[PDB]
């Protein structure tokens, strides 16, 4: 019926999703440096 | 109170950080489909 | 002294911080979005 | 304890915050120097 109960687990959660959002941006970073390296490829391949 | 005080600053806390995420979604699928429109020029170039 | 004092602070800190980047993620979907839209031109104007 | 544990949450997501920030400002970049990247083929097209 305590407060923290409902307020510890809501801090738990908030920090394991901030967690796998971490590593959802971290993917992103591969992802824009892989569509980096096509545009790049793309431009030297029209010099 | 600052017990639901807090207990607000946290749900609205996570209720942001699933905004945040609804974002990292439409960017991962964003970038997905600009890496794959890439390919035909790609291609085009060998 | 007391606990709260220093949590409610960072529970403020934490959700304010949380704003101004989730504002920086929506500003990151309109770059990739104008990202987008240059590819998919150059191929239609390859087409 | 509680507040000891609490105090620990909320320090190591503030801390874990700053990472996923520390991701996003380096999308950010990529995405720009990828955009000017761009510029040189794009205008080869007209």
């Amino acid at each position: 019926t305590m407060a923290i109960e409902k307020i510890l687990t809501d801090a738990k959660t908030l920090l394991e999703r901030l967690r796998e959002h971490d590593a959802a941006a971290e993917s992103l970073v591969d992802q824009s440096a892989a569509l980096h390296r096509r545009v790049a490829a793309m431009r030297e391949a029209g010099t | 109170s600052t017990m639901e005080q807090l207990s607000q600053y946290l749900q609205e806390a996570l209720h942001r950080e699933q905004m945040l995420e609804q974002k990292l979604a439409t960017l991962q699928r964003l970038l997905a489909i600009t890496q794959e429109a890439s390919d035909t020029s790609w291609q085009a170039l060998i």
